[PDB]
């Protein structure tokens, strides 16, 4: 019994089948004007001139209640968040306002970080992001690289995001790392926004949100 | 060879591609994969050089460079240059590596080392290999009063290196003199620990650290409350640098290890209310459970905290603490967990330290409550704990048999390297979760080779060096085979994977061959395993938190080689049978141990008699009793010299009392031609020829030569009824003679 648990927890030949990875980061593809059904899992707002402000102030709304609709639950502000460095107008409150008028602005090197680390062991399964490529296309976030990890001693690389063409809530569910279980089990989040559009300096944060699983009287 | 840093590196690639350029890439992948591990190679070097070399005082001390330029079978040298093809940080660290183990070469009792000796060996330009020279004198306790003078010539220039080993060194020397004038020093470096309201002066927080460390050395056993009190605020409390608050891991673990070292040995009371106070304080911190992140009690203070609360009770079989301090996996596994995992191998090496006593050395112990006990084994996040469950208790294994040698210790950890091995480093289905998993598997497989290295230490094994060998060498990962910043970082991250995979394996080089083999590690005063402790901390993910506390295994390092001299010509004597009684590391009545002369002896304590047997020098057998200890015995010297037997005429008058066997006899006569090869030439021939060998019967004959007065008379007549002597018969028949004969 020893030996055999043992084999379970170090399989030695069983694992390994050919050892041929390719090592290459795989990018995932953001854009809009294509329709797909693995798109539509992942792009909630549907795809679609540039909508005024106030029709994005309108789908921002939408987004957040069908996001909303399902059965999940939030936990955006049950960890602490440290972003690499404010600009004394805005913090991050503004970015977890749940508003779309109201927003976060960082200021410094051009490799901006935010961070996000957890308290306790909590198992996050949906990822959420809004982007505005026409409100703030000066600031619009272009690159985004989405870290892993169970403490700052340990992140590793996640995920690619190439920014095209994405006015709307981004839907970033976690299938790769564990497929039995389509979650991803992390206590340490931190995200890159080392270039932007047209090769901008700054980036704000619209919108940002962490989603995890589990009449009356006055 | 292997482990030699000052000349090119001999390496080897796979390259299982055909293109050119593919294969200059992997080449020069492969350069910059080995330009790490000249980097590293420091570790091993201070091991393996401990006392060799010896100063001369006048002569000048020289540093050898790092060269860190590779060969491949084909010729075709590829050289690193920083910092496009390494990290820039990474070159002056190995540098600094370098400088330690060089400054550590100097032997513990040379003389003439006074502050004038560095300041004229200063190369007149500070750089990292001075700052690790500088750290090397201090560490081996040369700097033990420096002078005021150039110690602000050293502090003047920010560079980190050199206050690095300054601070470091200089309260190494001290070591727990509580002295003022210094104390003062880092007081001033540390920013938090300056009072409040004070415009914040630049200084790196590696220097902060660094300073923290050195001053917490410097209160070796103070138990001093003062001081221990701003210690535990210093872990709670919250840095400041550039102007912004941050909170660090590093500092944060250097405070734990600080506080825990300050106050060793003060765990042991059945100052209570205080030392009770401290306890129950460390335990909320690492017990506290928050469902919201509070900002100033993150859980970076949880390794600070397990590390203190490591050493206040070490040696303390205090069963409770350890209880709440080990961690069950059946709970646990059971529920989702919570805090960094990395806390449970603290926490449960924690645990099994304050059981100084329960240190099983089978595989049952380490496997105890530990069960996959879920139908998906494919790799998975759910089944690190008992991955850091392993690592912790196998570390405590090889800590509490550190150096003393084993079988099967030594074949638990063989079968357990065996399978960790081809697992490591496979990236295999590129998943986070597997990606995770795996890193834990590369910490755990850092952890096993470093604990089976330090249990089987200064013994130049066979297998654990095969072992190490092939996790030294090929870089795997995921180039060869088994958005600029953004490559840089992902490139970054894989680079320092490397160069943690490299300074484990470098480590168990190090300690395999000690002080060329004839030096071995204490575990008997309180301080050594504090220091033994504090140097094998695993921080061997990024950004390898504390490295340069790897070379302070230093202090726990000494003599326990064993040899014979004789004492008539003074010269030694090798290659002689020794045999050794001991008590089997368990309470086992005795085992007769045969070890050749130049041999490691276990510890001293644990020996109760030892006996030298050999054809020649007559034998010489002690044993020890409880009034004297083989330490005692051994204080004077480790060597024991042997009195030659004599091979006189005399000796064999006219019988032979030695046995005489043909064997022996035979390889005497073989053994004298040799020397023949490469007659009456000896004066015992010629007192052989004079034919005066038998001292009594020529004395008898000059005494009967004439009378025989009736007192002689008697006198000869009670030789020849002596109870024991010799030629008794060749006596009574002179007198026969004399009496009876031809006249």
């Amino acid at each position: 019994g020893i030996n055999k648990v043992l084999d379970h927890l170090a399989p030695s030949e069983l694992i390994k089948p050919v050892k041929s990875c390719h090592n290459k980061p795989s990018v995932l593809v953001l854009d809009d004007r294509i329709v797909d059904a693995a798109t539509k899992d992942l792009y909630v707002n549907g795809f679609q001139q540039n909508p005024t402000p106030e029709n994005l102030q309108h789908m921002f709304h939408q987004g957040i209640e069908i996001l909303d609709s399902a059965r999940m639950i939030n936990v955006t502000h049950l960890a602490l968040w440290k972003p690499s460095s404010f600009k004394l107008g805005n913090p991050v409150d503004f970015a977890l306002d749940d508003n779309y008028d109201t927003f976060w602005q960082s200021d410094g090197g051009q490799p901006h970080q935010l961070d996000i680390m957890f308290s306790k062991r909590m198992d996050i399964c949906v990822m959420a992001i809004f982007f505005s490529m026409i409100a703030d296309e000066s600031y619009a976030p272009s690159l985004v690289k989405v870290y892993a990890g169970h403490s700052p001693s340990d992140a590793r690389f996640y995920k690619m995001l190439e920014v095209r063409n994405v006015n709307g809530w981004v839907a970033l569910r976690f299938l790769d790392n564990r497929e039995d279980d389509q979650l991803l089990k992390c206590q340490f989040i931190r995200l890159l926004f080392p270039v932007n559009h047209e090769n901008g300096k700054d980036t704000h944060l619209r919108g940002i949100r962490l989603y995890v699983p589990s009449a009356i009287l006055r | 060879s292997l482990l030699a840093y000052y000349r090119p590196t001999k390496t080897q690639f796979f390259t299982t591609k055909t293109e050119y350029a593919q294969i200059l890439a992997q080449k020069k992948y492969f350069a910059k994969i080995m330009a790490l591990r000249t980097c590293t190679n420091g570790v091993g070097w201070g091991a393996v050089a401990y006392a060799t070399e010896k100063p001369i005082s006048t002569q000048k001390w020289v540093i050898q460079p790092l060269n860190l330029i590779s060969v491949f079978p084909d010729d075709t040298k590829i050289t690193v240059k920083a910092p496009e093809d390494i990290a820039h940080d990474i070159v002056e660290w190995g540098q600094f590596h370098a400088g330690v183990s060089s400054g550590l070469r100097i032997s513990k009792k040379a003389t003439g080392i006074t502050g004038s000796w560095i300041a004229f060996n200063k190369p007149k330009e500070l750089d990292a290999y001075h700052g690790g020279f500088l750290l090397g004198l201090g560490l081996n306790g040369h700097l033990k009063n420096l002078e005021e003078w150039h110690i602000y010539n050293y502090l003047s220039p920010r560079n980190t290196h050199i206050s690095i080993g300054l601070l470091l060194g200089m309260s190494s020397s001290m070591k727990g003199s509580m002295d003022s004038k210094l104390i003062k020093v880092i007081s001033v470096h540390l920013v938090a620990f300056l009072p409040s309201g004070s415009s914040d002066l630049n200084i790196d927080l590696k220097l902060q650290t660094a300073g923290i460390i050195g001053m917490g050395m410097l209160y070796l056993n103070s138990r001093h409350k003062r001081m221990s009190d701003s210690i535990f605020a210093q872990l709670v409390s919250l840095l400041n640098v550039n102007d912004e608050m941050v909170a660090d891991e590093e500092y944060r673990l250097a405070a734990g290890i600080s506080l825990g070292l300050i106050n060793l040995g003060a765990g042991q009371t059945k100052q209570n209310v205080m030392y009770e106070d401290l306890t129950t304080k460390l335990l909320e911190i690492v017990t506290s459970t928050y469902d919201v992140e509070n900002d100033w009690i993150p859980e970076n203070s949880q390794i600070g905290a397990v590390i203190a609360i490591m050493f206040l009770f070490l040696k303390s079989n205090n069963f409770g603490i350890s209880n709440m301090l080990k961690v069950d996996l059946k709970e646990i596994l059971k529920a989702n967990i919570n805090t960094r995992p990395e806390l449970l191998m603290y926490r449960e090496w924690a645990s099994n330290m304050i059981l100084w006593e329960f240190i099983g050395d089978d595989l049952s112990f380490i496997m105890k409550d530990v069960d996959i006990g879920v139908k998906f084994s494919e790799l998975n996040t759910d089944l690190l704990p008992i991955y850091y469950t392993m690592a912790g208790r196998i570390l405590a294994m090889g800590i509490r048999f550190a150096s003393t040698g084993n079988l099967k210790i030594r074949n638990i950890l063989l079968s357990l390297v065996d399978k960790f091995l081809p697992l490591y480093q496979y990236p295999g289905k590129q998943n986070l979760d597997f990606r995770l998993t795996i890193s834990v598997i590369n910490v755990l497989t850092n952890v096993i080779v470093v604990s089976l290295s330090m249990v089987m230490c200064a013994s130049g094994d066979l297998e654990v060096l095969r072992r190490v060998k092939y996790l030294h060498e090929v870089a795997s990962g995921p180039y060869s085979d088994l958005s600029d910043p953004t490559a840089y970082l992902e490139d970054k991250k894989d680079i320092d994977d490397h160069y943690g995979k490299f300074i484990s394996t470098n480590l168990a080089l190090g300690f395999l061959f000690l002080g060329s083999g004839q030096y071995a590690l204490n575990t008997s005063t309180l301080e050594s395993i504090a220091f033994l402790s504090m140097s094998v901390l695993p921080t061997y993910t990024t950004p390898h938190p504390l490295q340069e506390l790897k070379h302070f295994w230093s202090m726990a390092v000494e003599p326990r080689c064993l040899v014979i001299k004789d004492i008539s010509t003074g010269d030694a004597v090798n290659n002689v049978p020794i045999e050794l009684v001991v008590e089997e590391d368990v309470e086992k009545e005795e085992v007769i141990r045969e070890i050749s002369t130049p041999c490691l002896l276990p510890d001293f304590s644990k020996i109760k008699s030892i006996r030298v047997k050999m054809h020649g020098y007559f034998p010489l057998e002690v044993n020890f009793t409880k009034d004297y200890s083989a330490s005692d015995f051994f204080s004077g010297g480790t060597i024991i010299y042997i009195q030659r037997k004599s091979e006189s005429v005399f000796e064999n008058k006219a019988s032979f009392r030695n046995v005489e066997d043909i064997h022996v006899a035979l390889k005497r006569k073989a053994a004298e031609s040799k020397n023949y090869s490469r007659g009456n030439t000896t004066s015992s021939q010629l007192v052989e020829s004079l034919g005066i060998q038998d001292l009594t019967m020529v004395e008898l004959d000059t005494l009967l030569s004439a009378a025989l007065t009736d007192s002689e008379s008697y006198n000869l007549g009670l030789l020849c009824s002596d109870k024991n002597s010799g030629d008794i018969l060749d006596c009574q028949l002179e007198l026969w003679y004399k009496s009876f004969g031809p006249h």
